[PDB]
């Protein structure tokens, strides 16, 4: 109301309202799932048009071989992180000759978020991001809030109607985990998820992408025709 | 480059500067002028470090010509000679100084009278009714000494101009292929194609 | 007052839609993109009569590949054509080669969210970036100041947008040729025009594999406005 | 540093401070240009509040930018010498770096950018001016006239004003002024634009300036006597 | 005083075939008169169908190779995952090379893979950015050694074709990989021969359109 | 190495060497030391290749970057005064380039020398490169404007000849182009060894060479 | 750019079948002046990880605590610092060899020749070469200054090539190395008596020896040897 | 944040004026009259001090005309702190002029240096503007005798006779009235002291509460001359023109 101006202020309740509004871009977004088992981690996301001339905007993004996400809210903000998570497994390729753990890159991400919420001048990012990737500990799956909060779960999804693929996830959690050495079937668990959170609009061939990571997978994406064999 | 002379008559000044431009071994033109206008009634010519010379000119030449459209003026002969000696003297405490050397004739059209100055690349001026750069004076200024007066014509100021190139070109060892000879007197700037 | 980079209640940027609303006062701009090629066409609007109306560039050559419409505060523009052309030129000089449309695009959409308290506001204007490339082929895109860009088969913007747009949504098909595409930009500006559409008020430009970017003449562009005229008189 | 975004978008999609720089060049004295079939006149209002002045030494609202281009304006006195001092600085730049004067259109692109880059800059605020920019390209012997705004548009024209009361003086001249066929000579195209101003001048005595700029940097200012002539034939033949 | 630089030796040679590409060099390593390893590799698979080898300064050329392997990256990411085409990755290599045009890496370096019509390609560098597509290179200790015979066995300099005399030339009929293969071994035999520098080990990358392979070949170890 | 150009009466031949030496060991036995800027620009390349390359490449994106904000060609005069101050900001850094930018403008055909040290000289003929004295022998004493198309390839041609066969440095193969105002023309690439011998037979001259 | 003051000699190492053996005596020299005589110049990095270092000492005591905030620095957030997440040899190399090529790129060299040994977690073992230059080089034995000349063609003789590893025990490797510190002993001026021995094995771990000495040397043959030439009491 | 106590210095009204200003030259209006009339043999400049007090130091006091060089001076109205601070500067400018060409800076260049600063601050930095307005009265050898005048808005403009301060408007007509091209110094002199007497706010017009200078080529041959009159020398021109 009043303590809504800038993101330099706190509410009388303790409250920082750019944030919660930064939070609320992500909630008009498209949905996007993510889920993992012991060997694989699987993103996928329900594309959106401008209308029927245009394409559908882009939602999963390579970060490395072994790491990626997808967006849910102002796309720019998520090239400008995913651009920042790209340099920093760089970083850690180049200087340790290491692949960043999906923890540390979770970290790098909260913190980074966290400086654009104290600070005067600049804004909160936009965006909500799901990483996955496969690490020395094994499948990760993070969901990151632009309000700084990272968490690693087994399951998630983001976006609009997104409480639908939330609760499939929460139901299905001791199937889906036990989805080892199969990728076609967990990411088959996925589009299933995700299908929770559809009205009207049902999963097309330009509509959908998948994206996935493992044991012996690098990070790659699924567009097109690519993806007719799930719908 | 080389030899750059300058002489002051009675109602004008005569700038004489050589054609010559060399790299290595060899003498890639024989045709360079080595002056620039900066104003209708001010000349000058220049010599130095190959790059640096040109560089400088134009450099001061633009100064000059935005002073020109700002004020609708032209500054005196006196005012831009000073202008370039200051130029001169904070670069040669630079990091990499510009060596050049130049001569300014210009013509007051307010006193009605030529001028002629002499600057080095230290920003060291003298005013002077005849003037040269380099080893250009060892050979002239004797005859100039003996010569030249003050109530010569512009005539007479080229005839002993003549006698100065004549003995450049018989003492020198350098072929510096002749000189573009240029007037600068109440009428403006004018180049003699024949010399 | 309020921070330039402020978000609203619905989680929206203020200062970004604001712009899009500058975006819709101003005159349309057309794209169509075919097989045969990519079609821009603008509608000029000249202010006076006295004003000489060929010296309104609004269609703007970014490479020989690539070419730009553009609708809103056409000055704020000018910036971004530079550093679009800037970057096709610099590209080439790296690597060698013409670059992807996309990422010219990409590289204009950078420039869109560096604003707040970089520069002052966000851009008050859109573009068509319409190309090809031996990649993904003839592409229009449609670039915001939200930073945000989507391909388009078929795109107007401008003040006669949504008009338009429904009328593309009908024509627009997989198999269309460029001189239908051409006639197709002409009858959907004069239709959305408030003056009466001709060689010297509109301007059409297209881009191929072949020539390249061109902006058509007024001789030309005259020809396929009397052509479209006597094909809507056939029936 | 001062970082204040002074000029930014309204709701309704509008940068005011951008919009309220047009009221200040809408204050500012009225200012012409015509272009003939050989040459570019321009002329400008000079208010008579002020009387006493020293017209020798008094800023000319018409200023050379060059030998072969002219700038004249619109609005804030103080806000049109910076355009002009780094328009003339460009000048001497351009020519310095590609051996070539600006053309006409060129030094217009870059004043107008200058003007843009006002209205979205931290800290600054637009410049309150509108500028008729006039002459003639190296080697060139087509007219040219130019306009530009605070928003940084720009544009050509045949005939164009700007400043207080430009929307009667453009009236006049859409209907005076014909395309197929211009002032062909310097009285015509002159004879147009001090009629023009008559329109809303008041008094023809000192208080319209004219300044004809003819191809190879011909550029010359007239004087009273010789407006006053022009002023005189005018009302003669009005006298029917 | 401090001196930055330092010589690794080492020798390295591409050659272009007519639809493939090798390129091969030794792997020694050595300071002054000591080896340092006598299997230290030096042309790198860089992905997209390219192989690198950057011979001299072995800091400064597992730099430059690193920051090329990296500039791949990049331009996948940054273009929509497209395939670096040799001759855009020759160009910017270029700028990599004179960025360090006033320090420079102390490297000749070679690249090779197949053209965008499915020609063989050798591309070749200088230490502070020249380059040009050639057919034959050999690069670093012994270049000179190897050069000469390229220019005789490759493309068939000071040949004629016999009773003719001097009138007609030796026509310039294409190499199969077997061949080249061959060149390049009694290449870098004769260069361990006579130069001290080259030895212990000799390593291929091949170049086809069905991607990048590798042939080892032991060389004499003294 | 030899490079030359001159204007004449149907516009400028541009003819270089194709040598390129590390020491006195021959590194590379065909360099083109010729760049294609635009279709009516050319640039000749002699000293640092590295140098060059890197710096025509660069002038030619500026030049390229001038025809789109103008809609019009750059001027063979503007386009050497860009690279003239290319050179002037690396002011005694080091960088070692002699390079003639040729082409066809409005004034008709134009011919620029520029150098590393700023040097920058309008002229109707330029010749750069360690063997430029050999190859001036034989132009200043052949030269014409009334120079037919033939006759002018040719010149240019015998006198990078006389200089690769004189000079060390200088040799491997000449590369030939002629401007008009439709653009640049090439004249394809033609080798020391085969042409020297040709020359000898055809003109009769390098008598005292054996063959 | 600088010059070496206190300095420490050759470090060798090689391979054997089960793991990495590397040593370095324990002399901090001053020119000629056999200065400080209980220098460590062995780091340990984990259980994993020797660093060996030889040159400038306050540049190696430099080094020694970059490695000492490493481990700090890996441990931060992170519960599998000591399992999945822990530090390898490969990680710990390529910093150094990162900082070194840094350093002589500013014209500021780090004075030292570097030697790391380790074991990395798939079992192989891990032995690499870098230097104040930023040279990097690998091989079955590697030995810095006096070592490159003297050990390592002893070193070669146990293993010269790749397929002579899984044939080399740990006890023949230790042999081999204390063989070549006593060689080092007899000709390098710039050495010490004591030194120090560390072996990572994949199945026993990191064994680290000190207060070692060079023993049963050959002296007695000297007291025949008399004059320079013709002197014969 | 800040943003909050931030009053915007440098913004347009809907109207198109600047605030500040409009603002500054309100202050300025308020402040002492200050006259200068330009002659065909020198320039005049008159002032009045604000009410003083018989305390007052008059002799070593100087609130209202300043000497920028030897040929240039100015009348000031307005904030004295802020017309020091700006008369330093052209102080400064004029004698950087001086070393760069070694000629006296033409007057109009010094008017025009000073004029761009007071725009400066009109358009950017976010700083209030300086409340003064100057009379520039000069001489240099390209137009001969000038006066000037710059306000807060930046903008200058030159004059046969002008006033700034309070009773401006009064002040002009009766200038427009008596004044003539062929006018003399002596003559211009006593328009100046006439007007003051006619427009002032106090009582009576008095020595000490006056400032008064004239530049003269009525100096030996060809040259200029600065008088800053004493405190004695206005009291004798108060009698000699017959106001006391
Ligand atoms: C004569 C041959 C002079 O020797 C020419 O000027 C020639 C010019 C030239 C220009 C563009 C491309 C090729 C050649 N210059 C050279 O060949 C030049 C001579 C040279 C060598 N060091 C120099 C230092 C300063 C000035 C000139 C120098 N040679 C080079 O620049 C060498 C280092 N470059 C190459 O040999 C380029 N290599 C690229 C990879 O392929 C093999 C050749
Ligand atoms: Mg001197
Ligand atoms: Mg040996």
């Amino acid at each position: 109301n009043n303590y809504d101006g800038d993101t330099v202020t706190f509410s009388p309740t303790g409250r920082l309202f750019q944030v919660e509004y930064a939070l609320e871009a992500i909630k008009q977004g498209s949905v996007t799932v993510g889920l993992r088992s012991n060997t694989h981690a699987v993103l996928v996301a329900l594309k959106r048009n401008a209308d029927e001339l245009s394409s559908y905007q882009k939602k999963i993004i390579k970060c490395d071989e072994h790491m990626g996400l997808s967006l849910a809210g102002l796309a720019p903000d998520a090239r400008v992180l995913s651009n920042y998570l790209r340099q920093q497994c760089n970083y850690s390729s180049l200087v340790f000759n290491r692949k960043l753990a999906v923890e540390r890159a979770g970290h790098l991400l909260c913190d980074k978020a966290q400086k654009n919420t104290q600070s005067y001048g600049g804004r909160p990012y936009g965006v909500g991001l799901l990483i996955i990737g496969y690490d020395k500990s094994g499948a990760h799956l993070l969901e990151f809030q632009p309000s700084g909060n990272v968490t690693e779960l087994y399951g998630t999804a983001i976006g609009a109607r997104s409480q639908g693929a939330k609760t499939y996830l929460e139901r299905t959690l001791d199937t889906f985990i036990k989805i080892d050495g199969n990728p076609d079937e967990l990411i088959k668990a996925g589009v299933e998820a995700i299908s929770q959170s559809l009205r009207d609009e049902s999963l097309t061939v330009d509509n959908l992408s998948i994206a996935i990571v493992g044991k012996d997978t690098p990070f790659t994406i699924y567009d097109g025709e690519a993806v007719a064999k799930y719908i | 480059m080389d030899i750059i002379l300058g002489i002051r008559v009675q109602d004008s000044v005569i700038l004489a500067s050589s054609k010559a431009v060399t790299r290595g071994i060899s003498v890639l033109k024989d045709s360079d002028d080595k002056t620039r206008q900066l104003s209708p009634h001010t000349l000058m010519s220049f010599a130095g470090e190959a790059g640096d010379t040109v560089q400088f000119a134009e450099y001061i030449q633009a100064n000059i010509q935005l002073y020109s459209i700002r004020e609708d003026y032209e500054l005196s002969p006196q005012a831009v000679s000073s202008f370039v000696r200051q130029e001169l003297a904070k670069s040669i405490r630079s990091r990499r100084p510009y060596q050049v050397n130049v001569l300014i004739g210009g013509y007051d059209k307010k006193k009605n009278k030529p001028e002629l100055y002499q600057i080095d690349y230290l920003g060291t001026k003298v005013e002077l009714p005849y003037g040269a750069h380099g080893y250009s004076g060892f050979y002239t200024f004797s005859l100039l000494d003996h010569h030249y007066r003050p109530d010569m014509t512009t005539e007479e100021g080229l005839d002993l101009l003549k006698l100065c190139v004549q003995e450049l070109e018989k003492r020198m060892p350098m072929d510096f292929k002749g000189v573009i000879v240029k007037i600068v007197d109440k009428d403006g700037i004018r180049q003699v194609d024949d010399f | 007052d309020r921070g330039v980079s402020t978000f609203s209640p619905e989680g929206r940027l203020f200062q970004v839609e604001y712009s899009l609303e500058a975006i819709k006062l101003g005159s349309t701009a057309i794209g169509i993109a075919t097989k045969e090629g990519v079609v821009l066409g603008v509608e000029k609007r000249a202010t006076s009569p006295l004003l000489e109306s060929d010296s309104i560039e609004k269609i703007v050559e970014i490479d020989r590949h690539i070419g730009c419409a553009m609708s809103g505060l056409t000055a704020d523009a000018r910036s971004m054509i530079e550093h679009a052309r800037t970057a096709a030129v610099t590209h080439n000089l790296y690597y060698d080669e013409d670059i992807n449309v996309e990422s010219l695009t990409q590289s204009v959409c950078d420039l869109a969210l560096r604003f707040g308290e970089l520069m002052s506001r966000p851009f008050g204007v859109a573009l068509l970036i319409a190309g090809h490339d031996a990649d993904d082929g003839y592409q229009l895109f449609h670039a915001e100041p939200s930073g945000t860009f989507y391909r388009y088969n078929a795109k107007a913007i401008g003040s006669g947008s949504e008009g338009a747009q429904a009328e593309l949504l009908n024509e627009w098909h997989s198999s269309l040729t460029l001189k239908e595409a051409e006639l197709l930009v002409l009858k959907i500006l004069k239709q959305v025009m408030e003056e009466k559409l001709d060689e010297n008020n509109a301007q059409l430009s297209c881009i191929t594999k072949q020539d390249g970017f061109k902006i058509y003449d007024n001789e030309k562009t005259a020809e396929l406005i009397k052509e479209l005229k006597e094909k809507e008189a056939a029936e | 540093g001062y970082d204040r975004a002074l000029s930014i978008f309204s709701p309704d999609g509008h940068i005011f401070q951008v919009e309220y720089a047009l009221e200040a060049v809408k204050r500012g004295t009225c200012a012409v240009g015509v272009k003939g079939k050989n040459c570019v006149v321009l002329g400008c209002e000079r208010r008579s509040t002020l009387k006493l002045q020293d017209t020798r030494i008094t800023p000319s609202k018409v200023s050379k930018i060059d030998s072969h281009v002219v700038l004249s304006f619109s609005g804030l006195n103080a806000d049109s010498r910076i355009l002009i001092e780094k328009a003339r600085v460009e000048a001497q730049s351009h020519r310095l770096t590609l051996e070539d004067p600006v053309t006409v259109e060129y030094l217009t692109r870059y004043v107008a950018g200058v003007q843009q880059r006002y209205t979205q800059s931290g800290g600054v605020r637009p410049f309150g001016v509108s500028t008729l920019i006039a002459g003639f390209d190296p080697r060139d012997d087509e007219p040219k006239l130019y306009q530009t705004e605070p928003s940084g548009i720009y544009s050509s024209w045949s005939a164009q004003t700007i400043g207080r009361n430009s929307k009667t003086v453009r009236e006049f001249l859409e209907k005076n002024y014909d395309r197929k066929e211009p002032p062909a000579t310097v009285e015509e195209c002159v004879k147009l634009t001090v009629r023009s101003l008559l329109e809303v001048v008041q008094t023809g005595a000192k208080n319209i300036e004219i300044t004809v700029v003819k191809p190879d940097s011909d550029i010359v200012a007239l004087s009273s006597e010789e407006i006053n002539q022009y002023v005189t034939q005018i009302e003669q033949e009005k006298q029917e | 005083q401090f001196n930055p630089y330092g010589d690794n030796g080492g020798t390295i040679l591409g050659i272009a075939g007519e639809d493939f590409a090798v390129l091969a060099g030794d792997t020694r390593n050595i300071t002054d008169y000591s080896i340092n390893s006598r299997y230290e590799p030096k042309v790198f698979d860089c992905g997209d169908n390219i192989v690198m080898s950057a011979n001299g300064f072995a800091a400064d050329g597992d730099a430059l190779v690193k920051r090329f392997k990296n500039s791949v990256k990049w331009y996948h990411f940054d273009h929509n995952d497209k395939k670096l085409s040799i001759n855009s990755a020759a160009r910017n290599i270029q700028h990599l090379l004179y960025s360090r045009r006033f320090f420079p890496y102390y490297v000749y370096n070679i690249i090779a893979g197949l053209d965008e019509d499915g020609k063989g390609a050798v591309y070749s560098f200088d230490p502070v950015g020249s380059y040009q597509r050639e057919q034959c290179r050999a690069g670093g200790a012994a270049a000179s050694l190897i050069m000469p015979f390229l220019d005789n066995q490759v493309n068939f300099k000071n040949q004629y074709e016999p009773g003719t005399n001097g009138k007609v030339k030796k026509p310039l009929k294409y190499l199969s990989v077997e061949e080249v293969i061959k060149l390049v071994r009694d290449s870098f035999t004769s260069a361990t021969e006579r130069h001290i520098q080259v030895g212990d080990g000799l390593e291929i990358l091949i170049v086809t359109k069905d991607g990048v392979r590798k042939e080892f070949y032991e060389l004499k170890r003294d | 190495t030899t490079t030359l150009a001159f204007k004449f009466q149907h516009g400028v031949i541009v003819a270089v060497d194709s040598r390129a030496t590390a020491g006195s060991y021959i590194s590379s036995l065909r360099m083109n030391k010729v760049i294609e800027i635009n279709p009516y620009l050319l640039g000749t390349m002699s000293g640092c290749a590295a140098d060059c390359q890197y710096w025509e490449r660069l002038l030619a994106k500026e030049c390229r970057l001038y025809y789109l904000r103008n809609g019009e060609r750059i001027s063979v005069s503007a386009a050497s005064k860009l690279l003239s101050n290319m050179m002037l900001q690396y002011r005694g850094m080091g960088l070692s380039m002699g390079s003639m930018i040729c082409g066809w403008d409005k004034k008709g055909p134009g011919l620029y020398y520029v150098d590393d040290n700023g040097t920058r000289l309008s002229g109707q003929m330029f010749s750069t490169g360690s063997g430029n004295t050999y190859a001036y022998g034989v132009l200043d004493s052949n030269y014409k404007w009334d120079l037919s198309v033939e006759d002018a390839l040719y010149l240019g041609k015998r006198s990078i000849l006389a200089a690769a066969h004189r000079d060390a440095y200088s040799g491997g193969s000449v590369n030939l182009y002629h401007v008009t105002e439709d653009g640049w023309i090439y004249h394809g690439n033609h080798d020391v060894g085969e042409l020297f011998w040709k020359v000898k037979e055809e003109e009769g001259s390098f008598n005292n060479v054996i063959g | 750019t600088q010059q070496p003051i206190v300095t420490g000699t050759s470090v060798i190492s090689m391979k054997y079948d089960n793991g990495v053996i590397i040593a370095a005596d324990n002399l901090g020299s001053y020119g000629s002046l056999l200065r400080f005589n209980g220098v460590e110049r062995l780091i340990p990095v984990g259980d994993n990880t020797v660093v060996g270092i030889s040159g400038d000492i306050s540049d190696m005591q430099h080094i020694e605590r970059l490695l000492k905030d490493l481990v700090t620095e890996n441990a931060y957030d992170n519960p599998l610092a000591d399992a999945e997440e822990a530090l390898e040899p490969s990680y710990i190399f390529e910093y150094l060899a990162t900082v070194m090529y840094q350093r002589r790129s500013k014209m500021n060299p780090l004075w030292n020749a570097i030697i790391v040994a380790g074991v990395q977690s798939n079992g192989d073992q891990f032995l690499r070469y870098v230097n104040l230059l930023g040279v990097t080089y690998s091989s079955p034995t590697l030995a810095t200054g006096f070592g490159a000349h003297m050990a390592n063609p002893l070193l070669r003789k146990v293993v010269d090539r790749e397929s002579d590893i899984p044939k080399t025990t740990v006890q023949v490797a230790e042999e081999a190395i204390v063989n070549a510190m006593r060689v080092l002993y007899y000709r390098d001026a710039r050495s010490s008596r004591n030194f120090s021995l560390a072996i990572i094995d994949k199945n026993t771990g990191l064994t680290f020896k000190k207060n070692l000495q060079v023993e049963n040397m050959k002296w007695d043959f000297a007291k025949d040897i008399k004059g320079y030439g013709t002197q014969k009491i | 944040g800040s943003r909050r106590y931030d009053s915007r210095t440098t913004i347009f009204s809907p109207e198109g004026r600047l605030y500040q200003v409009e603002y500054a030259l309100e202050s300025i209006s308020h402040a002492g009259t200050a006259i200068g009339i330009m002659a065909s043999d020198g320039i005049v400049l008159a002032a009045e001090r604000k009410v003083t007090s018989t305390l007052l130091e008059q002799d070593t006091s100087t609130e209202k005309l300043y000497k920028l060089n030897d040929k240039i001076a100015v009348a000031v109205a307005g904030l004295t702190a802020d017309a020091e601070i700006l008369i330093n500067t052209a102080r400064i400018h004029a004698q950087n002029y001086l070393k760069t060409y070694n000629e006296d800076i033409p007057v109009e260049i010094l008017v025009r240096r000073l004029s761009d600063i007071k725009q400066g601050y009109t358009q950017h930095g976010g700083l209030r503007p300086f409340g003064v307005s100057f009379i520039y009265a000069g001489y240099d050898d390209r137009y001969g005798y000038q006066l000037y005048t710059s306000n807060p808005s930046g903008n200058y403009t030159g004059w046969k006779a002008i006033s700034v301060g309070a009773n401006t408007s009064a002040a002009q007509t009766l200038l427009q009235m008596d004044y003539k091209d062929d006018m003399k110094v002596d003559d211009a002199i006593e328009l100046a002291l006439k007007t003051l007497s006619k427009t002032t706010d106090s009582s009576a017009l008095t020595y000490d509460r006056l400032e008064f200078a004239t530049i003269r080529k009525g100096a030996n041959d060809g040259e200029v001359y600065q008088k800053i009159f004493k405190p004695q020398e206005i009291k004798d021109i108060l009698v000699k023109t017959g106001i006391t």
